[PDB]
């Protein structure tokens, strides 16, 4: 499908950038994601980015590796993770739903059957964490194959070549790195690098959306105001998930209300 | 691109966050210019000379093997300074970090070995030292905290997971990824990417050599075997791989069976996990049917991980060297066994490749073999909790 | 009548039960009989260095003299097999116990090495050793007491006089006098009755041995002055004696000054005792104005013990070596020191002889001295000891 | 004085031998030491071996240990330990007095006045344990010039050197060693060695008394049949001081009832 192709067009032409929250599959247990996901839907999510439990997640700081552990107390498994997909894209025709994955997890039982399967239940994009492009060949190929969009990393100090070759071989959108590290609300990134910005539309890459460390709408505007087509924000939801876990009318409440307002800064 | 291979055969390779990609490289490009360096190789073997106290003894013990046809000596890595082999590779990653502009150094520990290389290092050569260690590792491997801390080291506890070392490797790495720009990861086994098993392996290889050395005076021929434990894998590829090329030479390395590989609780992947892609490389390991990575077990903190070197993947695959797995109460007779009968307390590690050596001469006893076992460790670090399971056992 | 001079000028002698006059003289021609033997000579020159891992490090300390002008080498016994310099002494006295027909070893301790050593050796010579230890040093030199349980010797904890080192060599010693007809008592320092002050002198004499020839060969000339400390002697005279000749060498000794020698609180009998008769010799002690022996006191155990052997206390009275004292404060600054600046932990009892050696440094700056201290052991023993104190400190 | 040669020439012309206790001067108390030694002597005690209390004792097991240290509770030093042996003599003019002595408490502050001060309040006899022969011109010299007789040992695998010299050398009694070992009443020594006896009657020594682990009336009487002109006891006799610490009428009851089984002893 052309999933992020049609929602960045239907952007441009309303001269706004992207809003997209990052939450884990099945925290903190399945019924209570779905419902989380369709807030963050509601309030104004223009695309997903959705975490497989995974048992060492090495990019994520303790707000989401907190969150893989509450969907791991509640029994949550890869397999339950697609049934939940074939759920929201079934209530969801074209929103963009991009997962973030650990090589394992992908590789595990065969490249070319994980993809087949993100095929199956309508994902668009996969973003395997800790396979640099050096090693991607197999994981982009098997995602071309499907159709899905394999999503690669600009970190802040990216060479050249880097830009040519994340501009060649990625699909969907290029992930713009704010900063070192990883993830975590805490650590503010620095405003997005126009330079990294301007290379990669030179070199027709995929747009830009900028994560790690967004999580407050006056961090949206400068990375739509820099020229990204938007950004990400993860720690900064998941942090409203778990304050909420025994009030879950509340943590409803007080995600509508954060994702409406970081979705009005990408207006800007 | 790299200068050099990152695979062995299938397994290896640089599986990273891209953000560490550059700092993978500059250490690679700064290992292959010292290797050509003479100043640097002049300095690193001023250190391991005349600081850790290379080379170390190789001593044959007559009384272990009495009555069988069995000849067995044992390289001592437990007389270097610090108490293990792990001071070999720290010294030489150390001039590394410098040669590159770092002061600070991370580090993960399980046996609390890499660790007290870490800081002995750091203090010697002027740098700025912080080490994860698993917090069940804390308690089990004690006197090696007090040492790191007196030295200067920062220790931090890591609670995660088995707080053992797969979390305190976890916790490196994600530090690392924030601090690369000042911080050298000080990697203190044989795993993880490109390069650390080439790194490791080419600043531990003097063991081998000096074992060649050793046995060519004291014996006039290479030995049947080499034996040695396997946690990463580091101590083991030192010893292998000045004889990988001598074909007629056993290469046997030892993993941990935990209360026995039937039971789950073990750290055997090489002959009992399956092949994933975890902590940078393509290797064996200890993984669900989903995936996920397994925790791992063992009554010794330096085997405790779930998966193992890249190089060792290979020459199994091959058939170059052979793996086998030996029990806590094998490794805790062995130890037993030394202490009583050589006078050597040895880590409880060291004590799996003992363990397999005297199944060796005891399941033969009539076969003219002359065997060599790398004893990475002095066992100071494991008296107590040695003493505390005699001690529940009625002993 | 005896082979060999019992005295050193007036200090020295053999004052014991008649009882053991026998067994003394046996020792003595052994002795005599093994110094002469080509065959004894290699067994022990194999065994220090296959086993023990002679020849030690001599390493260079460039940190801990910035900015002066002294120049600092550090003797590495404290990288031995057991972690000190007395493994070299009960190696060369367990063969001579096997020569005599002897098969059970007596050994006092109080730091725990010497009683590590003489289970050592016993455990791979074949000797059953039972090893006296003052129930204080039970307590804060426990680790050691674990490694010689470990390694099958018998220790029994003494609860008399001050419960350290003296009465620990008071009940070996009364043993002896009823078991010598098998057992030999191993001495573990350069005291008590002759043959005893001699034997170890000659066998740790290889210390200052190997300083001369590494000092020569990285400095082209010999120390301006070395250092040790004192307990009973046996560190210092194996450092000194082969100097003893060299007239340009200060040979500096180091006696524990305990909470200050003002208090009384110390183990500093050469120059602060009296000469008197205790322990089998005539030499230097702490005693009563009415000639009862005193309690002494340090922080380090192997330190801890009101008198000295007989040739330091003649060396000193012809001016041959200078005795100087190190307080408990001193000492443990010094420990710090090298832990942090050099990533070496040393014994307390070495941390004696550093800081007297950072004394001269820091006194002088701008003297220019090449130094040598024997670093008599490594720290492991003293890790829990230095931490608590720190704690209790507000470190 | 000739105390000794005269009691052995009086036991001689009674066919009988010698009974010699020890105990520790000042246990456990001045006074209570005093009334000790005159029970002994009531008893039928031949000689006296006193000890001087000594903080480390190297030829004595834990029963004397625990006398010295009784001794040191009660504050007694050798100034108090002579005006002891000044008071015993005034009682009991010829009975002879021997001192047990380790070395420093000799050598402390002069030989010479050591042997002086033993002159001036009337003791016979001086035996330091921890000189050997080989070591004892200065004692054996001081003790002579002030009229003391100096006490060596005969061991159980004496050579014919030593058998010589402390013949030579000795004078009053010679101490035959009954063992190995410390003192102690537990461990009980061998007979007398009559090989030893009759060497030391051929070399024209002083008589000999058997001493360490006499405890019975039977090893006495067994040193005496062997040729040994008597026997010494310490442990045994301390031991009675030890049980009976808080009953001291009762002690003195028992130690009376044990010197005089033992002296019978001697007669056999
Ligand atoms: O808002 P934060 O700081 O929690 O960051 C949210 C990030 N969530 S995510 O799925 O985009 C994401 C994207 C890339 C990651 O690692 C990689 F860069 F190495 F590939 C990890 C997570
Ligand atoms: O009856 P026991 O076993 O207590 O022995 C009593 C001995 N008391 S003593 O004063 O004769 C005595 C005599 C000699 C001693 O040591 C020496 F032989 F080395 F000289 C010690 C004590
Ligand atoms: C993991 C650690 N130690 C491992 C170790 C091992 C196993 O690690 P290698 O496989 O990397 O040698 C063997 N022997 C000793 C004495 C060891 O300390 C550590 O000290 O951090
Ligand atoms: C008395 C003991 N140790 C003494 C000692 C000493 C002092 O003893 P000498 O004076 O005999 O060297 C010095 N250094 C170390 C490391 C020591 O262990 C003992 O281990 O029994
Ligand atoms: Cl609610
Ligand atoms: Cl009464
Ligand atoms: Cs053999
Ligand atoms: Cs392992
Ligand atoms: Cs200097
Ligand atoms: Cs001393």
């Amino acid at each position: 499908m052309e999933r992020y192709e049609n929602l960045f067009a239907q952007l441009n032409d309303r001269r706004e950038g992207a809003f997209v929250p990052f939450v884990t599959l099945g925290d903190p247990g399945i019924e209570q994601s779905l419902k989380i996901i369709d807030t963050l839907i509601d309030a104004g999510a223009d695309a997903l980015e959705l975490g497989v439990p995974f048992s060492d997640p090495l990019a994520d700081g303790p707000t989401i590796q907190n969150a893989n552990l509450r969907a791991f107390a509640a029994g949550v498994t890869p397999a339950q993770c697609f049934e939940m997909l074939a759920l929201i894209r079934e209530k969801h025709p074209t929103i963009p739903i991009g997962l973030l994955m650990y090589a394992n997890l992908v590789f595990n039982n065969g490249i070319d059957a994980f993809y087949a399967r993100c095929e199956q239940v309508g994902v668009d994009s996969v973003l395997v964490a800790d396979v640099p492009v050096e090693e991607s060949a197999p994981f982009r190929q098997a995602a071309l194959r499907h159709n899905i969009a394999p999503i690669f990393i600009c970190p802040p100090n990216a060479d050249d070549d880097l830009l040519r070759q994340v501009a060649s071989y990625g699909r969907g959108y290029t992930y713009l790195l704010s900063r070192s590290g990883v993830t975590g609300a805490e650590n503010r990134g620095a405003l997005p690098l126009h330079h990294l910005i301007e290379k990669l539309k030179e070199y027709h890459a995929a747009p830009a959306l900028q994560g790690f460390g967004i999580s407050s709408p006056e961090q949206v505007s400068a990375a739509v105001r820099a020229g990204a087509a938007g950004a990400i924000s993860g720690s900064a939801i998941v942090k409203i998930i778990e304050k909420n876990l025994a009030s879950p009318k509340q943590m409803l409440a007080e995600l509508r209300s954060f994702v409406s307002a970081m979705k009005a800064a990408s207006r800007a | 691109t790299t200068l050099l291979n990152p695979y062995f055969g299938e397994f290896g390779g640089m599986y990273v966050p891209q953000i560490l990609m550059p700092a993978l490289n500059q250490l690679e490009e700064a290992f292959v210019s010292a290797q050509k360096d003479p100043e640097f190789q002049a300095q690193f073997a001023d250190l391991l000379k005349n600081y850790a106290g290379r080379p170390t003894a190789l001593t044959k013990c007559q009384n272990i093997t009495a009555g069988t046809r069995t000849t067995l000596y044992l390289k001592r890595e437990d007389l270097l300074h610090g108490g293990a082999h792990k001071t070999n590779q720290v010294l030489g990653q150390a001039l590394l970090a410098k040669r590159m502009g770092k002061s600070e150094i991370i580090a993960e520990t399980g046996a609390g070995q890499h660790g007290v290389a870490s800081a002995l290092a750091s203090a010697l050569l002027g740098l700025k030292c912080r080490i994860y260690m698993g917090a069940k590792d804390v308690e089990r491997q004690s006197p090696n905290v007090f040492r790191m801390r007196l030295m200067g080291a920062e220790v931090i506890p890591v609670h995660s997971g088995s707080a053992t070392l797969k979390d305190a490797c976890n916790e490196a790495l994600r530090d690392w990824s924030g601090s690369y720009e000042t911080a050298h990861y000080m990697l203190g086994t044989a795993a993880g990417p490109h390069p650390y098993p080439t790194i490791v392996r080419e600043f531990q290889r003097m063991i081998g050599e000096e074992t060649k050395a050793q046995i060519l005076d004291k014996e006039g021929r290479l030995p049947d075997a080499v034996i040695a434990c396997v946690g990463g894998g580091s101590n083991a590829i030192g010893m292998f791989a000045d004889f990988i090329n001598d074909t007629s030479v056993g290469l046997i390395g030892v993993e941990p069976g935990g209360h026995g590989i039937e039971t789950g609780e073990h750290g055997a992947p090489l002959k009992h996990g399956r092949v994933g892609i975890y902590f940078g490389m393509k290797a064996p390991m200890m993984q669900t049917a989903d995936g996920q990575i397994e925790e791992s077990y063992s009554i010794s903190a330096g085997l405790d991980f779930p998966s193992v070197g890249p190089q060792h993947a290979y020459l199994n695959s091959i058939g170059r060297a052979d793996y086998v797995s030996i029990t806590d109460d094998e490794a805790l007779e062995a130890f037993k066994t030394l202490c009583r009968h050589e006078g050597i307390i040895p880590a409880l590690e060291s004590s799996h490749a003992l363990a397999h050596a005297l199944k060796m001469m005891r399941e033969q006893p009539e076969k003219e073999q002359l065997l060599v076992v790398n004893l990475s460790g002095r066992g100071d670090k494991d008296i107590f909790t040695v003493h505390d399971i005699l001690k529940a056992r009625g002993e």
